[PDB]
């Protein structure tokens, strides 16, 4: 067990403010994974946000978020980052993260999953 | 148990297709040596010498890495043939019908990705009988391996001393020694070098 | 019926590359015993000798176990070739182009999971046939099995007394014993113990 | 026939309380069989809420429960435990029980299912 | 057509490691019968008889049943090796480095689940060849046929009278006959028996 | 084609009542086939109700109707009988029959899937 | 591109295991014929012919017609075996230790489902060598084939003259015919009779 | 890494039965050449001349293309026997019971698609010795490669000068040249022509 | 292009009336297809109406509506037919042809799918 | 990454009007790829809208689209252009791109997905 993935940074902001969305990791080898970013809207279904490559460069974000968000990841602190800017109206949804082994960052075999956080606009 | 999570984790996004290299722009590193048993014969009317051999090929994967403390009891793990990436060697000059005698077997790793493997066979190479000395001759024969598809700047092949302590002594033919060396030819198929081994084997006769 | 039930739950969660022990940090006990059948021959200009065996391998599973009172009728199950862990024994000195003469056949489990296998095969092993006493002698032919992979630590090879009473008389070599020996050998590749099974086949010429 | 699993110890109770739901088994060798508690919102889907494996320390709890609640089984009597503490206005759901054949705890191949119970807070 | 929906019909729920039988505590009937075709040679100095024969197996299948009144025109199915259960029947005292020579065919079934399995195959048994008499001699050999794993409680094999009647006469060697016997052995391993056919081939020397 | 289904015996019945379901088979061979209830509600997924092999004696019954409900066959008359005892106000649901060949009631590859009939409490 | 639609169309519900017939209650019509291409050996101490042929069979499908029209450019696709049904022609009199020497290659279909199947082969048939006019013979071999399952109201077996047009003249022995003929036969195992073609070679000697 | 995309990438849409050409309609071009390395044996007695040969075959695909810039590091690519598009190319006149000594290896591809194919083998290939000039001849031997179904309209072969380089030196028989020729034929089966190389080797006696 | 299925004789009709629902096929060989017919109410799923091998003779319905309507083809028109009578006021869905290479009629591995048309009783 | 695709020309439009839908594609090989039109519904799901083959004419439209709207592409500007004709009440959704490796147009294995538009009527 110990294999916990906890997020932060969630809450509410006006149109057009910033985010430092994080997730620290633990129970896990954080150097042999590629986090990924998901989120969830209330009446929808999944979607990509951000993926990273375990390498460290491979950053692919969304075409829809291409311009404003930025991902991150701190392997010392074992720590992933998404920091959000000129978030719009329609950016609130459950953001969570998911880990998988040596991997690219695009569509991959995830094995553990995060829990899920609240962000409103 | 453990073994049953670790082997089911292993292999979540593994391609039997790739080079386990981190920096796909560098070379792997494999080191190859052969380990006599026996000089089953040595023909003469032909121009062929069979013997019994095991072949040692190591290296180290990067994507079969685990934590004995997350995993605790489990130190290595057994992998048949076709689900990981082996190296590819070949005997160049062999007189075999099937042309690859290898009897293929598990590739063992440990808890930091060193491969081992070693395949017995019963190699039938090609020589040079002369019998210009016959009541004393000194014959020197030759085994050269190889990578058929990689070779240069992908798969630095290299050379470790030969292991002659399981000998059984022959009747007719006594080893003097198997030195080895290493070379870096250049073929007209293609423009980069290749690297192969050859293994000196001095047999004189009694 | 209750047979394709039995069949279709025994395989629910099943990886054949898994050792099958409870406790993963302990040895895996195999019994092994050969049972001759005939000498087919004994050739002397070459050093080989041939003959008809069926080996004997006994593990205990611990993930095929069920209960007859909730199965009625069935009380053994075999399985092919591919599903089920067997132990990778083979003939250290062989003299076979091929390297492995046996014919895999099913493995045998009963309602605590205790299997058997008994594969037939024509082995021919690589002897020293002496004939110095030319009108009398003794010869004794070694036979050695062992684990190739899986050795020390894992896999604790145990003897069994050979069995010779379907064997057919030879005309021109007749049995003395069969004895058996077990060793643990240290090997340079790795570091740990491997156990051995020798069979020594004593023939005196007639 | 005779495969059941029947579970107990559901109702009702204000925020930050006690449970004590329980699962006892029939019809099969309980000894060869990893128990794994799943919990389904009215308008949700399936989820993780712990997991024993058959040897019998392998917990594997879910990241919004690891603090709270504590799983357990006894072979003697047949029977799971999963001990709720400090429970939250979000944990109202029908929590059931699933085995499987020798496994980890973790994601496998259930066998047999059980039957429904209902907490509320 | 029917044919299409017949053979995606009788594959829905099917095993191929499930003896077919519809009371599981109850021995399924196999009957057994060769066809001897030539004698290709008789080696005297080895001990080796070499024949051209073709098996033939029955079983009846109960889970490949159908109605020729609902699906018109098909009457008969045939299915590869691999996905429909086939009895190991095998060659107890076999002199051929494989230890099988069975070319493996279709098995033929009709409305009913009657099977049939005819592998043709050049066999090369172990025979003694006595000269003693040069001049004369009445000589006799052995076939001895069995089931590896099933046998006894399980799969009652049965004997019909071999098939002499496309056989094409010999140069040297004339036949005079060849019974047939079914006996039923215990063996050390397990403690059930196990029955077996053994047909005896008399060549006279001409 | 005739390979048809025909459920009846369905109608409303106050709390504690009695019920008996009944399937007449046709076009098939009935003595090759183990059928199996299905009960499906207005707002839910498809449930086992019972189920019964081939050969006559290997009824699986769910955990819910485990003690209410019984199932039986007639193969000279091809019909299949689900015997409903006790109904409770839960029991609302289309309840349709589904053969599958040679199985032995347990989940099978089902071939021939029957009609809807509905009964009330 | 149109050929990976004809090859993504062309299998949407094939099953290979069924007889490509439009009218499942009538007989496929299957054409055979060889064609020879040297003698290779004719032993004489033994039995036994041996000869380098091509065979050639031709059936018709039904399941493989397109429209050249809609997938302009592909008026042919080659399936490897294993993906379409196949006729088993065997050759009864075989002195092969496997019984069957055909090398498998591709089956050829055109817009109209005319499939083509011309497999080469190395095959070892079994013949009378008289020598009682050793100076002058007119040796007679025969070569049967036909179909091992398939037989009788579902496979019409229909014979086409051979072709000796490359053949390479051999030294000792030379050609004077190869004439076929078709027959139809009752075997003891089923009721239903089987046809066969068998052509006999005539060799002279020089 | 990028090598872990490139082999998920390049295999999304492909069908290893179909032709990598753009325009369906016309012809692909592929480029043959062997390269002996030794004149292993020349059998008098029977015809057959066995020697050591490397095959080399050139197409280029279109379905394999990449940008090196966007997978920076990976320049080539190398896929085993089954999942690319390999020519069949045999050797007609060849006396091996197989009829196909190649062993098969990978498939090489590069930034553009260009694939380099070189199986090794051991070919016994069938020769007429002629002893009509014993102290002196000049003998000469053929080698006859070409494709087996697709000829004609849609594989357009090419040949290319044999490479004797690394040629070692016979005892016997001394090389004179191994010159090369392609032919275009009509064979009675189908209406399209063939083309084929032949390989002519001059052996003359020392 | 031009593989295009075409339904027509939609509308609306009292209970017990009559219907003559037809599909024109063009673009493929309507010899070598067998056409079925799919019906979607609009909160259900797809349920077979009907079916017909490619041969001519192999028609196959439906429990619910084995005795009421008829389905049949014409191979030199190109063209299907779904002859409906005694309309019942549950037979309110759209229906649709689709057809499907060498087949019994019974499911198999469709290919060219149809236009959806409107029926209300 | 910079694997993106933009859509552009969606809005609003009165029943008989036109549209020039056209979508940019940027980070791939174009001329590798076969683009293809999806739409999607508010209350339903996924449908095709057009399609083009690599090479270069191939086009496959949908049924009810047949004869109003024209797909086409530009290999030196890399885009593809969807002129819509003849707009009715029926064709309100979300019109987005999907490429494909060297494909017909046809279902295929789509690799690269597209943003959403907006189309009204
Ligand atoms: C697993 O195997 C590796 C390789 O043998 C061990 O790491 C070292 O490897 C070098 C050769 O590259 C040896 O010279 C060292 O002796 C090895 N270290 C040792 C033996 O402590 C490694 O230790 C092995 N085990 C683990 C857990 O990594
Ligand atoms: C299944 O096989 C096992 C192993 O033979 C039987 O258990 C005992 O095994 C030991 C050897 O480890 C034997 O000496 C005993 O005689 C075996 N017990 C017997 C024969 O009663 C076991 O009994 C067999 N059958 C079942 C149902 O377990
Ligand atoms: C299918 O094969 C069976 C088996 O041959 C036929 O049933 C009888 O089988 C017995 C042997 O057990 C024969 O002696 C009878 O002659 C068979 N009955 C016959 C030939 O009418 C069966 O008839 C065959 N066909 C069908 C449709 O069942
Ligand atoms: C495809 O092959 C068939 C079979 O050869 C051709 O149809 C005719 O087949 C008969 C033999 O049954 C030949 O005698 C005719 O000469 C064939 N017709 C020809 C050659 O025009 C068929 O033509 C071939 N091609 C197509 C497109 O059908
Ligand atoms: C990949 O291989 C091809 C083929 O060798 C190279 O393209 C040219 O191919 C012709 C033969 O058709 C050679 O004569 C040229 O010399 C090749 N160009 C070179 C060597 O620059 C191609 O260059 C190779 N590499 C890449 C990245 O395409
Ligand atoms: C790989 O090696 C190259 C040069 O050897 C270097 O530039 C790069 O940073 C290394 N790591 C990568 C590419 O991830
Ligand atoms: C392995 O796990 C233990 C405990 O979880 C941890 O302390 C150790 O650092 C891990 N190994 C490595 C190499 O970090
Ligand atoms: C397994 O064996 C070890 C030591 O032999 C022991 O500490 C442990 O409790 C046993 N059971 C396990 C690990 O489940
Ligand atoms: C097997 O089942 C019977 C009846 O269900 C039970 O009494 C018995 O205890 C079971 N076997 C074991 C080992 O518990
Ligand atoms: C099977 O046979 C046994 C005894 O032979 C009998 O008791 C039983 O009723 C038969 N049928 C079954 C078990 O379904
Ligand atoms: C086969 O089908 C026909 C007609 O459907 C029926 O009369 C006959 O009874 C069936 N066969 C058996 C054995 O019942
Ligand atoms: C098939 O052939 C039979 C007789 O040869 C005939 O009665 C039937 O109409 C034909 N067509 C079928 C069965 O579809
Ligand atoms: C093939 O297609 C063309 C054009 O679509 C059509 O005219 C022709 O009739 C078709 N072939 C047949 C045999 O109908
Ligand atoms: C293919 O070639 C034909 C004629 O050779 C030509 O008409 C066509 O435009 C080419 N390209 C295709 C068919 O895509
Ligand atoms: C490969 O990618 C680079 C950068 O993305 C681009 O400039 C180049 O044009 C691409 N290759 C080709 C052949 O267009
Ligand atoms: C490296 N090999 C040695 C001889 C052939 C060469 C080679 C080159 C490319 C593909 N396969 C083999
Ligand atoms: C010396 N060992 C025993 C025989 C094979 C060899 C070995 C060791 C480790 C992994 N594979 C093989
Ligand atoms: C003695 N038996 C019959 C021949 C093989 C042997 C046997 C027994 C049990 C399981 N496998 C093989
Ligand atoms: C033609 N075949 C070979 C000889 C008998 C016949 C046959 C009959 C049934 C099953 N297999 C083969
Ligand atoms: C082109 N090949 C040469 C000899 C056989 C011929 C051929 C023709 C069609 C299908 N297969 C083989």
């Amino acid at each position: 067990a110990q294999v916990q993935l906890v997020e932060s940074g969630g809450g509410l902001v006006q149109a057009g403010g910033s985010l430092k969305l994080s997730c620290a990791a633990s129970g896990f080898t954080f150097a042999h994974y590629a986090m990924v970013w998901f989120r969830q809207a209330p009446g929808k279904e999944r979607e990509f946000v951000a993926g990273i490559s375990w390498s460290g460069a491979s950053t692919y974000y969304a075409s829809s978020v291409k311009g404003r968000f930025t991902i991150s990841r701190d392997n010392a602190k074992n720590t992933v980052y998404l920091q959000m800017n000129s978030l719009k109206p329609e950016d609130t949804a459950v953001y969570y993260v998911a880990a998988a082994r040596f991997g690219v960052g695009v569509d991959d075999d995830y094995s553990y999953w995060g829990q899920g956080t609240q962000v409103t606009v | 148990e453990f073994q049953r999570k670790l082997y089911k984790e292993l292999v979540k996004n593994y391609n039997p297709l790739e080079r386990p290299v981190a920096n796909d722009s560098q070379p792997l590193t494999v080191y190859f040596s052969l380990s006599l048993l026996q000089i089953m014969d040595v023909d003469e009317k032909n121009q062929v010498l069979t013997t019994n051999i095991w072949l040692q090929m190591s290296w180290t994967d990067h994507y079969l890495q685990w934590n004995v403390s997350e995993y605790p009891g489990v130190k290595t793990v057994r992998f048949p043939d076709g689900q990981i990436w082996k190296p590819d060697i070949l005997l160049y000059n062999s007189a075999d019908e099937r042309f690859d005698a290898t009897f293929h077997t598990n590739v063992l790793v440990n808890s930091s990705g060193h491969c081992q493997y070693l395949p017995p066979g019963i190699f039938k190479s090609s020589c040079y009988i002369d019998v210009r000395w016959f009541p004393f001759d000194v014959q020197h024969c030759k085994l050269k391996f190889g990578s058929w598809s990689y070779g240069g700047w992908s798969l630095d092949l290299q050379m470790q001393e030969a292991d002659i302590s399981g000998y059984i002594p022959n009747g007719e033919w006594d080893l003097v020694g198997i030195p080895g060396k290493r070379s870096e030819r250049f073929y007209e198929c293609c423009k980069e070098p290749y690297p192969d081994v050859t293994f000196t084997v001095t047999m004189r006769r009694r």
